[PDB]
């Protein structure tokens, strides 16, 4: 059993095993998740 | 190589704010562009305004249009005018000494509400973003920042210094504390946005966007959510457009101010029930603002502010049972000193008598040494405009085809050319000594005119194959250039229109023609985004000069040498020298789209309405871990000896900024620590600092919670740092240090014990699940 | 009747509804199985009927309820999210595990089942009322559940609260139930593994704990 991106799009799962909701987040925090994806992208 | 900066300010009454109305009937405060107007009503008359110290284009200046006053709102007890502009800054006027005295900074965009207690000292701010500020005067600084909301803050209201209701451009509405400290309770209010709202002491209004408004109650009750808040009635059919501002009044009755150029007021005694419908107040133009005053509940006297530069007042006589009028009392009313609709043409007078027209054909007469009015007349829409200097007369070429001329003594219409043409006249010259009118026309036409002794006779007209936009004649009256429909400028020898040259290269159409004062250079600008200088004895392109991003509206000469103003669409004028081809300055007056622009005659102030009614006469002068672990155990253990000499006497700024205990304080360091390091940084330190940690592991074995949460990181660190000084600390002698590790022992394997009993639990179980279903369900 | 969604029969057999200043077919209604003959409109009631070559018909009518459905659907989330929010402030975890299982916000259920153990740390395994919920819970709430008790034991610094939710789950509901409930043996699988694990890993730090206690056996001695 390996982990890997959740199925619901309401929902990111990280490698670390913890689930984020995108409606319980704050806007900061969206923004910088998004940032963190967005440099993973661009080094892939 | 000068500066000049402006020294006036014409047509700037209403702005984009709210009126606030002050009793003696009595003054009202405006927002003006950069600065607050206020005056009486009786007159009229601009008592006094505040701006900045520097003027705009200066050597301070920056490359930005400075932030419009967008709110405002003033005690007149404390006398205190808290302003709002663009950017987010909150600076506050003194009414009696003029002057601002303190600014803060904590929004990003545009502010929308204002409110303060000057019984609190503290004011409350709502922005176009989501957070709501709360700063303090005389503590000079944001007490906190609420923050709940995404879109804006539209709608906003307070009580006393307990509680909060705030709503937004997402229709919901959110009830505060301040105690507690955070938003409880919201209620999505309307299908989309939520803009108006109203608190009475029982009830609020809040209106939405199809004339849905609603009406419920507040109260204290300690459910949860009910009591609160409830959804008790709805009224609707009030209008068809959304309601924008609600305002309660009585001596019984309150009023919604729409964007229809309607108000409805209210009268209160289920929405039939509750409600009742008083009257409706209707303007012709689209209204901004609106502020209310009764007394003795027998008239209803209301101030107005609509988008165009009016300012409306309106009284109603009434018995608390009949509005007793069809229709309001306009009895003041304040238009005189702006324009009533965009600018577009303007003229200076050798006497400098500047001259402004406008869509009314309201052609108003300006003057700089006294900066009003002296007279205006009114002929539709008007385009352009000229000063003839024999008698100081003005001509106003228009939309419809038809050319006037009004004269400043005596009355408006002398002559009136109409029918002069099929489509719009669109441009508009004279000869340099006032003979010859030349006028470029939307029939491809150019009609020259005589000016017979007075009326004036078309000697000529001259038809070409494409539209026309500019017209220019030389100063001496040896050319004459047309701006056509397509990239074209052609000029004309005057004596005999000879075609003379041509003038191509732009691919858009040119928008100004300007030829020098010995008329060798032509510049001229398209919408192409870039002026292009050009020769004209041989037709040549001197330069071409990209600047003003949207696209420069009009260019002129000074007539000392070649020295340009350019003005655009995107608010900034440039001045530029026409042989070192580089801008001298970059003046960022206004914010709209500059539409007129006129230099003086000799002088070099320079006039340039915008399309926001602007007149602008310019004239012219790092520790380590191991380290930072030590010295936080330092401080922890200190203040832990220290309340336990206390606790046996009654038998830190950092611990105290942070608010941790210093258990927790010293627990934060250790996780803040890295492993690759903590090897190292938990070697490095001496016996002292060692008998100090088991001292911090016994206190955390007292406070087991925080145990519970850091296991296994407290077993690490422990194990190692007695694996490490093993050989001193048993050949030491410390009873007390004997019962520590007696304490620590039992309690480490206590729960060690327990979370290996939950694991053990867990994996028998779930093994006996796999198990049992395996015999099951499978074949 | 409504004058802006012009509808169209069809000879595959079935209707389809557009707004008519839009250009783009809004609904499609597919009933009748071979052809399609026969369309109509009642206006006071605007009621569509429809025949086809077969002899059966039906009617059809537009629904407003739905978006009235929808908007105290809105309004219900909203105000489930404000009393989680509150809760989450003052306590009454029971209340936010039940608000938190309703939304499905596993970031604030892992806060409240952390602050419920923390709280808990002084059978009983939770707040009572929180361990009645957690007996109370239906079979796609246990399912749920499981998955992020699964992820949560996946990472070894939650493994405390999965094994502890997974310790009140079988204390509190039937194995029979958790046998027959579908789906959940792949769960119960992938959980096993990495409780081994980090059993294995208690039991060695047991005992460095047994190395605490002859630290203190030779001091003693010495002393």
């Amino acid at each position: 059993y390996n982990v890997g991106k959740a199925e619901k799009d309401g929902e990111i799962r990280l490698k670390n095993g913890v689930a984020m909701s995108k409606e319980e987040l704050t806007r900061e925090d969206k923004n910088r998740l998004r940032r963190a994806l967005k440099r993973k992208r661009s080094k892939a | 190589y000068q500066r000049f900066e402006q020294a006036a300010a014409f047509g700037v009454i209403a702005s984009n704010a709210n009126c606030v109305w002050i009793p003696a009937p009595g003054q009202l405060i405006t927002s003006a562009l950069e600065d607050v107007n206020i005056w009486d009503i009786k007159t009229g008359d601009l008592v006094s305004k505040l701006s900045d110290g520097l003027p705009p284009g200066a050597s301070d200046a920056r490359g930005a249009k400075p932030a419009e006053c967008t709110y405002l709102e003033a005690h007149k007890d404390t006398d205190l005018l808290a302003v709002g502009y663009a950017d987010g800054v909150i600076k506050v006027w003194d009414l009696m000494s003029k002057t601002v005295l303190l600014n803060f900074n904590g929004h990003k965009a545009a502010i929308t509400l204002l409110q303060f207690d000057g019984t609190g000292t503290r004011l409350i701010s709502g922005s176009k973003d989501s957070n709501i500020i709360v700063w303090d005067l005389v503590g000079e600084v944001g007490l906190y920042k609420l923050r709940s909301h995404k879109d804006s803050i539209t709608g906003f209201w307070c009580q006393g210094e307990d509680w909060l209701i705030s709503t937004s451009k997402d229709g919901m509405i959110k009830l505060w504390d301040l105690k507690t400290h955070q938003c409880i309770e919201t209620h999505i209010a309307h299908t989309g946005e939520c803009w108006g709202l109203a608190v009475k002491d029982d009830l609020l209004i809040t209106t939405g966007t199809d004339s849905q408004v609603k009406i419920w109650k507040l109260d204290i009750e300690n459910d949860k959510m009910g009591g609160k808040l409830t959804e008790m009635g709805i009224f609707e059919k009030q209008s068809k457009q959304r309601g924008l501002k609600i305002e309660f009044i009585t001596n019984s009755f309150f009023y919604i101010q729409n964007a229809d150029k309607t108000i409805e007021t209210f009268r209160i005694r289920y929405s039939s029930f509750i409600l009742h419908p008083f009257q409706t107040i209707r303007s012709l133009y689209k209204i901004k603002s609106a502020s209310w005053t009764t007394v003795s509940s027998s008239k209803l006297e209301l101030v107005l502010t609509t988008s165009s530069n009016t300012i409306e007042y309106y009284s109603i006589p009434y018995e608390k049972r009949d509005p007793t009028s069809p229709a309001p009392l306009k009895t003041h009313t304040i238009e005189l000193q702006g324009q009533r609709t965009d600018v577009r043409s303007i003229d200076i007078s050798d006497d400098n008598k500047l001259l402004a027209t406008a869509s009314n054909g309201s052609l108003k007469i300006w003057n700089i040494k006294t900066h009003k009015c002296i007279r205006t007349f009114e002929c539709g829409y008007a385009l352009t405009c000229k000063f003839l200097p024999g008698g100081l007369l003005v001509i106003l070429g228009t939309r419809n085809g038809e050319l006037q001329l009004f004269d400043l003594a005596s009355s408006s219409l002398l002559d009136t050319i109409e029918d002069a043409h099929d489509a719009a006249i669109w441009s508009l010259d004279l000869t340099s000594d006032g003979k010859r009118l030349v006028t470029g026309s939307a029939d491809k036409t150019v009609k020259f005119w005589d000016f017979k002794v007075l009326k004036l006779h078309h000697d000529t007209t001259l038809e070409l194959t494409d539209d026309i936009l500019c017209v220019r004649v030389s100063p001496d009256d040896r050319y004459l250039a047309i701006s056509l429909l397509d990239n074209t400028v052609k000029v004309f020898f005057l004596d005999s229109m000879k075609f003379y040259l041509s003038l191509y290269g732009h691919k858009l159409p040119v928008l100004s023609i300007d030829i020098s004062f010995d008329s060798k250079m032509i510049i001229t600008s398209s919408a192409d985004k870039n002026i292009k200088i050009w020769g004209l004895d041989f037709g040549d392109c001197h330069k071409s000069l990209f600047a003003h991003q949207d696209s420069i509206m009009n260019v002129k000469f000074l007539p000392q040498s070649h020295n340009f103003f350019s003005c655009s669409k995107d608010a900034v004028v440039k001045y530029w020298d026409g042989e070192k081809f580089e801008c001298i300055q970059k003046l960022y007056a206004h914010q709209s789209e500059v539409w007129a622009l006129a230099v003086a005659t000799d002088g070099g102030f320079v006039v340039s309405s915008s399309h926001d009614h602007s007149i602008r006469i310019w004239e012219e002068t790092s520790l380590k871990a191991g380290e930072r672990l030590m010295e936080a155990l330092d401080l922890g253990i200190a203040e832990i000896e220290g309340l336990e000499a206390y606790n046996r006497d009654m038998k830190n700024a950092v611990l105290i900024a942070v608010n941790k205990t210093p258990e927790q304080y010293i627990m934060d360091t250790l996780l803040r620590i890295r492993m690759s390091q903590l090897e190292d940084a938990l070697m490095v330190m001496p016996f002292s600092y060692v008998l100090k940690f088991l001292k911090f592991i016994d206190t955390v074995m007292q406070n087991k919670t925080l145990l519970h949460s850091h296991l296994p990181l407290i077993c690490k660190n422990l194990f190692f740092i007695i694996k490490f000084n093993h050989k001193e600390l048993v050949s030491q002698k410390n009873e007390e240090l004997k019962l520590q590790i007696n304490r620590v022992k039992t309690e480490l394997r206590s729960a060690l014990k327990s979370t290996e009993d939950d694991l053990g639990f867990n994996v028998q179980g779930l093994k006996f699940v796999k198990q049992q279903w395996n015999l099951r369900h499978n074949y | 009747n409504k004058q802006k969604q012009l509808i169209s029969c069809g000879a595959d057999g079935l209707i389809k509804i557009w707004d008519c200043s839009s250009g783009e077919c809004l609904k499609t209604l597919d009933g009748h199985n071979n052809r399609l003959w026969a369309l109509s409109t009642m206006n006071d009631g605007d009621m569509i009927v429809s025949a086809d070559a077969d002899g059966v018909f039906q009617f059809w009518k537009d629904c407003e309820q739905e978006i009235e459905e929808e908007q105290e659907k809105a309004k219900l989330q909203v105000e489930q999210e404000q009393s989680l929010q509150n809760y989450m402030s003052k306590g009454d975890w029971t209340n936010a595990f039940l608000l938190a299982m309703t939304l499905d916000h596993p970031m604030r259920l892992f806060n409240v089942l952390k602050r419920a153990l923390g709280e808990s740390r002084s059978e009983v395994i939770f707040n009572e009322e929180l361990d009645q919920a957690i007996s109370i819970l239906n079979d796609e709430q246990l399912i749920l559940l499981m998955k992020r008790c699964r992820d949560w034991n996946t990472n070894a610094k939650t493994h405390t609260i999965a094994q502890r939710t997974i310790r009140c789950i079988l204390m509190h509901h039937n194995i029979a139930k958790l046998s027959e409930i579908p789906g959940m043996v792949k769960i119960v699988d992938a959980i096993i593994p990495y409780t081994q694990r980090h059993f294995t890993r208690v039991d060695n730090l047991v005992e460095q704990s047994y190395i605490l206690d002859y630290a203190l056996v030779e001091m003693d001695k010495l002393f």
